[PDB]
RNA sequence: CCAUCAUUAAGUUGGGCACUCUAAGUUGACUGCCGGUGACAAACCGGAGGAAGGUGGGGAUGACGUCAAAUCAUCAUGCCCCUUAUGAUUUGGGCUACACACGUGCUACAAUGGACAAUACAAAGGGCAGCGAAACCGCGAGGUCAAGCAAAUCCCAUAAAGUUGUUCUCAGUUCGGAUUGUAGUCUGCAACUCGACUACAUGAAGCUGGAAUCGCUAGUAAUCGUAGAUCAGCAUGCUACGG
RNA sequence: AACGCGAAGAACCUUACCAAAUCUUGACAUCCUUUGACAACUCUAGAGAUAGAGCCUUCCCCUUCGGGGGACAAAGUGACA
């Protein structure tokens, strides 16, 4: 989509959103590429071939759309879970004693 | 400073064992089953001169060795009192076989009945330092060579609580090879507790 | 057939097994005589204080000494020490056949 | 014991491949964190690029560069109170030998390269040519000490 | 907490299938920590015992992926 | 011919023997270089025979056991010396004045309890 | 230069938490011109007879103890500051004598 | 408060999830040892007095 | 535990090789022995003699005493207090809360590293329905049974760092991974308060730290992983272990 | 010389704390009296202990009569816990 060049595709893909080391795997599943792909890559007509494969996946920016509303839906039922969100609670249980700082 | 007790020190590596049996399956129930009747037998003989007992197991005939600095008092009238004892010994667990009883001469060298028959000496609240002086003079002349006691708590009846100890004799403390022997009682006065510690050798 | 000797203290399992290897070699036995095989300790570290202290504690340990006896000629001569138990003290035999 | 007299000093091993003791000695303080193959190899690789961009072997240069590295006066600090308390001492050859490895190596962590491949023989070829950060403390020390004589 | 048995409280299950039968009543005095929420416990009332005070809560049908502790407060925090 | 003398160093025991022919160890019955890691410690691996100068004389092959690899290694130059002095029996003061034939002289340190570990006692605040 | 107050068996008020750092704290802090340190204050009420104050200022050579037994805890820690300020000068005349005129020679 | 908890022990609980230890004459539950179950004073007592079977002291 | 015999899948099997090693019962290191100029006064200083040398290294052991030091919550008892309770009995909370403030540690802020492939070498300890192999079936955490066994053999268990090769190229980038939604894995009446991992996501502070301050004299600082006690489940702690 | 210390294992238990629901010879121990001699097991009602019924009415010896010793504790208090 918007994935920056002069780097390997193994990193490269990376850089969007949703995508964590499986364009190690599951993106080299479908699409013949290899590892050593720079911007030096002809990656046109694989690039149509990648966007079969990422057709099926959220990650491109959409993914984040539904993880917005997931806490959205969880603040509305008002849970523990949801509380610590609106309220800066670490959420997953934690001691929220001097060493609980990411959250503030 | 904090002077830890002179037989721990010395547990097998120049004394032995009061309880010299094995168990590799189930260790932990049946060693309670000792001071079971480590609390039974200082419940009935109610100090008849018992310094310390053994225990030893084998092939459920389980043994037991008493002192008794005055002997024949758990013996009974010819095996009286002895018979007596196994009539409940035998109960409190299953077999109890073979209980008997050895004797020991000087019957106040032995540092379990010196810590004692002076704390008995406390309840009739009678001159503690000679009460001291009792145990340190008759120690050396009975054939003792190294003689060391206190009291520590409520010492004479008044508030503060002070240390008061006698000594005169070879007491290595810190020697290995020595055969001390230390024994603490619980001599109550009705005003607290009163402990006191000895120290034979030889 | 590996009769198993393991006991607490030293000097007893070492005269325990002074008696098998006696009282079989007065039968028709064989022996091969016994091996030390190594010591199972466990060391148990309690700490010293009363209430509060760490950084000042006494370990504990307890040491079995295992050694085990094997004979390769059964007569109902040596088996008499096997029917003929003695110092029961301080020492399990696990006789095996 | 260093007040019941002097410390026994011990023995090193030289290195196999220079037959130097000096090697070994700087393979000791580039031993970051105790992993002795991982900084070994580094300078059997650190030698081979003094070696290519000068003509002569490495044993010869090392001994060089580090002659420009070696002062010759230092400050001790005496408690005199209001005085300068910083009297210009010499340095007994033991720690002559020493402070010079260790300018050597503080400052090669300090360049634009990441690998100690040619961080290392960078400052090498500096000290062998008497110039470089490694060389130029040595005159911040005879810049200090030698202007501070007062003390001798 | 495996797939093998999603929990359900059963002291409370039993007490709830009278309940939507007929027309339901608005209150359930129970503690209800132990149990999740599938689609027979909506619209039923529930007056979940936080340690204090037992506070009612009924039941939507976004409530399905959660479970019934969660809801009642028990730090009482406000505070600052 | 087998000289055969074992050697200890560091929780790691290594015995050897002497078979003539010439310099070449088969520790674990494989190649130094690919068992040894990084070849420089072989050099002064190689002291102990140095000093009566039996290079190409006798092949070793040790059999080590335990340890780590300067654990093995510095046991069997110790391996070697106690199989070197009934070799050569007269040179003993060759091995005796230089290195080799000395011991097993230190292992690691008992971790005392009340301490972090092996008497580096754990940081406190208020001197 | 914080107050890490405590009160075996007493429940302490915010009267002495203003009265502490005027005299304890105040009179301390132009005595030592490089500071960075720690006090602490007990406060032990006996039934029997009386309660004690107990006021430890470790430093970076010597610290700095003192005990009343008052029950006055207000009229005790006006003799806490005088034994305070004994002991400071103590320390510093001890540190103080650098100026000795020593030529070299 | 003792021995109101030494008797809860002994009855069979409801749960095996429950599973409660303490000591036979120790009233703590809290440094048990489950092959000799006993505290760690009273262990550190009864064996500086023998009455456990071979257990050395220290100093290995 | 297998030099010499081989049918090495290694059964380390056949024999026993018992030799070495290892595992356990005992002989030996004390200024015994010389020389100093050193005068006798013991020491010290330098040698040789054994593997070891100057209380060998380490542990255990802590004098008289100091601090009304710390525990009437391991216990035990003087005095005081309580007795429809200040004692009981239950599931439900809490001990895990937070604008914060100091202790103690863990992981880091990298290219003496990071990611992936290969390839080595330990010690100590545990395993009373517990350890559970080799096979499978799962991306994985792991599930299904038997293989062995109440153990120098069977299992936990292939230590890891290393070494070898391919890589990224010096950026808050393939540095790390905090925090949030998706797996519902496993233990357990039950993981919401309030667990333990891994699975794809997300990727924050953080570029080696001021004044100050602490540890440490050789197998020690430093680092690397493995064990055990607690324990149904659960440590970045503790205690032991080696590299 | 307190602060990864009592905690060598806080989901329940632990747990001592709080809010509830109900108990007073008390979940424990001891004399004990009639030893009433197991309400030694399931359904129902229940946050749940508990409550109500269905119930294995006994257990061993040694007399000759049906007691005493171990017999379960339904009730009791001089007491006590």
């Amino acid at each position: 989509v918007d994935i920056p060049r002069e780097k390997r595709v193994v990193i490269s893909l990376t850089y969007i959103y949703g995508i964590g080391t499986s364009t190690a795997q599951k993106i080299l599943e479908e699409a013949n590429v290899s590892a050593d792909t720079r911007v030096k890559d002809l990656t046109d007509d694989e690039l149509g071939r990648i966007r079969e494969v990422v057709d099926g996946y959220k990650v491109e920016g959409d993914l984040r759309r539904e993880t917005n509303l997931n806490i959205k839906r969880l603040m509305e039922i008002s849970s523990y879970r949801g509380i610590r969100h609106r309220r800066g609670l670490p959420v997953r249980g934690q001691k929220t004693k001097n060493n609980a700082r990411t959250r503030k | 400073g904090q002077k830890i007790n002179p037989i721990g020190l010395r547990v097998g590596i120049i004394r032995d064992w009061e309880a010299k049996w094995y168990a590799e399956k189930d260790f932990a129930s049946l060693l309670h089953e000792d001071l079971k009747i480590r609390k039974f037998i200082d419940n009935e003989l109610k100090e008849a001169s018992v310094s310390h007992v053994e225990i030893e197991r084998a092939a459920n005939r389980i043994n037991i060795a008493i002192h008794t600095g005055k002997p024949g008092m758990v013996i009974g009238k010819g095996g009286s009192e002895i018979e007596k004892l196994r009539n409940k010994l035998n109960a409190l667990t299953d077999k109890k076989v073979h209980i008997n009883v050895i004797e020991i001469k000087k019957v106040d060298l032995d540092a379990r009945l010196v810590a004692e028959n002076i704390a008995r000496q406390l309840e009739n609240r009678a001159s503690f330092r000679r009460v001291q002086k009792q145990a340190i003079t008759r120690a050396m002349k009975l054939g003792a060579k190294g003689i060391k006691t206190q009291v520590s708590g409520r010492l004479g009846g008044a508030d503060i609580a002070r240390a008061e100890q006698y000594s005169e004799g070879t007491v290595p403390l810190h020697t290995l090879r020595a055969d001390i022997d230390y024994a603490h009682a619980e001599a109550d006065t009705t005003y607290g507790k009163l402990g006191v510690k000895v120290w034979i050798y030889r | 057939i590996r009769i198993r000797l393991k006991a607490y203290d030293h000097r007893v399992i070492d005269q325990s097994a002074e008696k098998i290897v006696e009282t079989a070699k007065r039968s028709g036995a064989d022996v091969s005589g016994p091996i030390p095989l190594p010591t199972e300790k466990s060391v148990y570290t309690i700490i010293r204080a009363v209430h509060k202290y760490k950084d000042s504690r006494e370990q504990f340990e307890q040491r079995t000494h295992k050694r085990l006896i094997d004979i390769v000629n059964p007569t109902p001569k040596t088996v008499d020490a096997l029917m003929g138990l003695n110092l029961p003290s301080g020492v399990d035999i696990e006789i095996k056949l | 014991m260093p007040r019941k007299g002097s410390v026994p000093k011990r023995d090193v091993l030289p290195d196999p491949i220079h037959n130097s003791k000096l090697v070994t000695k700087l393979i000791n303080k580039i031993m970051l964190d105790g992993k002795r193959g991982t900084a070994q190899r580094i300078l059997y690789s650190a030698f081979d690029l003094v070696e290519q961009r000068s003509g002569r072997d490495a044993l010869e240069v090392f001994e060089e560069a580090i002659n420009n590295i070696m002062p010759v006066l230092e400050v001790k600090a005496r408690r005199v109170g209001g005085s300068n308390y910083q009297v210009p001492v010499e340095v007994r050859p033991e720690r002559r030998t020493t402070l010079g490895l260790r300018w050597l190596v503080n400052y090669a962590r300090l360049r634009g390269e990441k690998t100690m491949e040619d961080r290392l023989a960078n400052e090498i070829l500096d000290a062998a040519n008497n110039t470089g950060g490694a060389v130029k403390k040595r005159e911040d020390t005879h810049k200090m000490a030698e202007a501070n004589k007062a003390f001798a | 907490s495996i797939k093998k048995g999603p929990f359900v409280d059963e002291h409370l299950m039993k007490k709830v299938e009278a309940q939507e039968g007929s027309e339901k009543k608005q209150v359930i005095k129970t503690w209800s920590r132990r149990s999740t929420i599938f689609p027979n416990f909506i619209g039923h009332t529930f007056a979940v015992y936080d340690g204090r005070k037992h506070v009612p809560v009924y039941v939507t049908e976004d409530m399905v992926g959660h479970k019934l502790g969660e809801f009642a407060p028990t730090r009482t925090f406000k505070g600052h | 011919v087998e000289y055969r003398g074992t050697g200890r160093r560091k929780n790691s025991v290594a015995r050897v023997r002497l078979v003539p022919g010439e310099g070449n160890i088969t520790v674990n019955n494989r190649d130094v270089r690919e068992y040894l890691p990084f070849e420089s410690l072989i050099l002064d691996l190689n002291q102990p025979f140095d000093v009566t100068e039996t290079k190409g004389n006798y092949d070793v092959l040790v059999n080590v056991h335990g340890g780590g690899f300067t654990g093995q290694a510095q046991a069997i130059r110790h391996g070697i010396a106690r199989a070197l002095l009934e070799a050569d029996p007269e040179y003993r003061g060759s091995l005796k004045r230089a290195g080799l034939l000395t011991r097993d002289p230190r292992m690691k340190e008992r971790k005392k309890p009340g301490l972090k570990a092996a008497r580096r006692s754990p940081q406190f605040s208020k001197r | 230069i914080r107050f890490e107050i405590h009160g075996d068996n007493l429940t302490i008020t915010d009267a002495i938490r203003n009265y502490i750092e005027e005299k304890i704290g105040k009179l301390e802090r132009y005595f030592n011109d490089v500071p960075n340190a720690v006090a602490h204050v007990k406060v032990k009420t006996y039934s029997n007879s009386a309660t004690k104050i107990e006021v430890t200022i470790p430093l970076k050579n010597v610290t700095l103890r003192a005990e009343e037994r008052n029950d006055d805890l207000y009229a005790g820690i006006d003799l806490i500051n005088n034994k305070l300020e004994r002991q400071v000068r103590k320390y510093k005349t001890r540190i103080n004598r650098k100026s000795r005129d020593r030529g070299d020679q | 408060a003792k021995t109101s908890m030494v008797a809860k022990q002994q009855k069979k609980q409801k749960y095996a999830v429950r599973e409660y230890t303490r000591c036979e004459r120790c009233g703590r539950p809290h440094s048990v040892y489950r092959k000799f179950k006993l505290c760690r004073i009273c262990f550190r007592e009864l064996a500086y007095k023998g009455q456990i079977p071979g257990v050395r002291k220290a100093s290995w």
